[PDB]
């Protein structure tokens, strides 16, 4: 009964440590890719203001 | 308790991940529309008993609860683990749709340009 | 070094133009109706030097431009950068003076709940809340804006996150000898996350302490309880919460306060003991 | 590993958030926006 | 099946008549009702029709003055054509990846630089073609800095050219990769199994040298002692010193009983053994 | 293959394009340049794209623009990071200074701990590398974002550590560490802190370690039943008496039971060759 039971253990923990590679892996990816996508709509949201202020400007000038 | 902590911390992500989304989505029509109007305005034991004794109990106890705590924490981690799969697809989606935005918003511009003159 | 001083002196040269700039303001107004655009700019001037004075260490400063942009801004009826400025105040004010960022914060939410948008409104209150938490103990405050919070997030259907500030809520609340609306908080969170998938691990835990706020009462609703619980979700037998419940129970049964004592020291070291339970059951065990 | 994992997941959460709230103030932006573009073509018209 | 013929005339009238009001500013309205048209054949499932239709659209809004239009047409036709004739998805794709190149957008190319990669390795049986694809993507995600895409690439590349007998590149890459993981503070716990992964192709070449391998990787990486690879390497070698084929079965079926071996590892560990 | 010279060479000719359109006298002229660039960057010819996108940059901020010019100025100093170091730095304090100027202190972050990375990994400097890293954990501090201000600040302790008068590690070690006891998640490391900053006092004079880990055990009771105190204890007990073979003892069973990080490794042997 011994061996039966300490290589389920040992495949146990052998499991979970696979699973914390792989996913530890995808978990850094994922926050690479919110890292650009953050600065992604900072810039976008800085440009559609600076050019709707433009449009305000000229339109107010020529009326 | 850091599983624990871990899988609750993941379930608020995604929830926000799906509120950014309904927000880019909303974004986009709402500037598709605006720039068209606009285009219109124009186990038994663990150890064996060498020597019995209660050193040998409580050893083989401990033993015993370890093992089931393992067993516990395997389907935990299982668990968690769809959660981050499905997020690593919606981040994607969302970055798509803002870049899309973004260039029309830029050509748009150009256009609100490049017709006065 | 060098950054003090000279960022003070620059800073305050600065802001004396500005007061300069918005003086002669009036009279260019008065003489030729420029409009707005002397205005908007000392406001530009405003925020350089607010900007400038956070960067310079001088909290107070910063907050004060800001506050006088904001007031300024305003004036010209634009109230969503009035809110905005008043926003960076209150965090100038909550990172230099407290006190002044409740009452910008407050003016913050006010013109943000005037248009309708609840979360912001939602955010600041619990950042409010945050800000009495800290410095001060008036729990009743942080209370009342907690549940504003909860309310508004409830309002606008985003789950999850209304939970976590009632069960804020109820454990501040059982601070004060107050268990009822804690154990109906603590029920209602531990029913309501028993079916979701990835939460159920934690339900169990919910439960316990509504048990420990339920012995203060009387022990005989405290057994019945745990039946009330046990019949429901079986799997909370498993845990160890149980078994610790049952032994003080019998414990206590007799007036043997030495095995109930022991069985905490037990579990204690097992596993360390947090602050709230500790006094809890300190609290019981005066009985 | 666990307790490593832990503090990645918080960081991840929080910038979370941070891009939560841009994207509503661009959002808010946008509309108003619209409105004001509505006003103008509606009354010049 | 109904729904199947429903579908596809409904998509054929469509075409039909976008068809026809093109014949009759129209080149826009030509491309727009092109594309509906493309869209009602993609859902009769037709893939080499709607593929078809939907790469004339994309020309022909090539023809119109766009060029994101043209790429997003582009890559959908790529996408269509996937379960078509790889030839043309893989005309589509390149000339998409071109244009997003010539907009410096190098990530997208990437990703689909390693999309035909993929397509290519998995229908057809020529594997040198999709390394130069994947060589690619790696060098433009390393110039982008985007490390992990960058590694996943060069560990696929090591791999197959580990599978093609060329060690020298499977080392080199296999060795680089797990002295800049041993590097890194975070993925350490996965370095040891890469240098396990070159000692085996090292062991191809020769036995001797391969203890000096194996040295060098212990006094590099200390932890790399108490993992059961090392012992299993070790124990392989010195049972392989004597010419006992029990030894060396014995040692695998012991490691097997924790973890079934994969089928590289297991092809590669009858190439070392059968000899 | 053709790649090289056909690039080059109409990089050149793009170059040579855009010089006579600013003679003539401008956007396309930048674009031109952008275009040359990148071109010049899929090339490979790493070295002489960032003088064309540092030329944009300028020719854009001749026109006040602002925000596409900081965007170019760190586009260049990435590119030029590799190829050379040293005008990489140059370039991003240049967009360092228009980001702080305008407000984006995050990005100004951002910046400071890859400039400090650069120093660090490939040219050889401490001092600069502690600088820029208490910068950048000054402005996350002010931007309240507490973990990346931990992550710097445990940094720079460490580098203080490893040269610089232990005072900084002491201050920081217990700073982070008290900070790092009331939380919930975090609570569960905390000890880790508190045993490193002790080792700290070690190298001073025996006495005041002893106090301080006194004053430790006090404030955080579970640091009594911490491996870490036990192995204190015994090897202070050791080194009280002058007895190299008690230290070298417990020195290697506690290794035994776990490996070193090869900073608890130079901290003992310091220690130990202090004993005399």
């Amino acid at each position: 009964t011994r061996h039966s039971e300490i290589i389920k253990l040992e495949n146990s923990i052998r499991e979970l440590h696979d699973m914390f590679m792989d996913m530890a892996m995808l978990v850094e990816s994922q926050g690479e890719m919110i890292d650009r996508i953050e600065y992604n709509v900072e810039h976008a949201v800085d440009y559609v203001e600076r050019a709707v202020s433009d449009t305000k400007k000229a339109v107010k000038y020529q009326s | 308790d850091a599983g624990i902590r871990t899988l609750v911390m993941l379930d608020e992500q995604g929830e926000q991940l799906e509120r950014i989304e309904e927000g880019m989505d909303q974004i986009n029509k709402d500037m598709k529309e605006a720039e068209k109007n606009l285009t219109d305005l124009g186990s038994g034991g663990f150890i064996r008993r060498v020597t019995n004794d209660a050193r040998e109990n409580e050893m083989d106890e401990n033993l015993e609860q370890v093992s089931g705590i393992i067993g516990n924490l395997r389907h935990m981690a299982l668990d968690m683990g769809n959660e981050i799969d499905t997020q690593n697809r919606q981040i994607d989606r969302i970055m798509e749709k803002a870049d899309s935005n973004k260039t029309r918003i830029d050509e748009a511009n150009q256009r609100a340009t490049k017709m006065l003159g | 070094g060098m950054d003090t001083s000279g960022k003070q002196a620059e800073a305050m040269a600065l802001l004396a133009e500005a007061e300069r700039k918005v003086k002669n303001s009036q009279s260019f107004f008065s003489g030729l109706f420029g409009g707005s655009s002397k205005i908007e700019e000392a406001c530009e001037i405003y925020a350089r030097a607010a900007n400038m004075f956070k960067m310079a260490k001088n909290w107070s400063a910063a907050g004060n431009a800001f506050c006088q942009a904001a007031q300024l801004h305003l004036q010209l009826q634009s109230k969503h950068d009035a809110a905005t400025c008043f926003v960076d105040a209150g965090n100038a004010f909550k990172k230099a003076d407290p006190q002044e960022a409740i009452n910008c914060l407050m003016r913050a939410i006010e013109i943000y709940t005037d248009m309708g948008r609840f979360t912001i409104a939602a955010k600041h209150h619990i950042s409010i809340a945050e800000i009495y938490e800290t410095e001060l103990v008036d729990v009743e405050k942080a209370i009342a804006h907690y549940e504003q919070s909860a309310d508004y997030y409830k309002g606008e259907e985003s789950n999850s996150s209304a939970n976590k500030c009632l069960l804020k809520v109820a454990g501040y609340a059982a601070q004060l000898e107050q268990y009822q609306k804690a154990i109906d908080i603590y029920e209602q969170v531990g029913t309501s996350a028993m079916d979701s998938p990835l939460l159920k691990y934690s339900a169990k835990d919910y439960f316990f302490k509504a048990a420990l706020c339920h012995f203060c009462i009387d022990m005989l609703n405290a057994k019945l309880a745990v039946q009330k619980y046990e019949e429901l979700f079986p799997a909370f037998s498993d845990s160890r919460e149980c078994k610790l419940m049952k032994k003080l129970l019998e414990a206590h049964e007799e007036q043997n306060v030495d095995s109930y004592t022991e069985s905490v020291k037990e579990y204690d070291s097992i596993s360390r003991l947090d602050q709230w339970l500790t006094t809890m059951l300190l609290r019981i065990k005066k009985t």
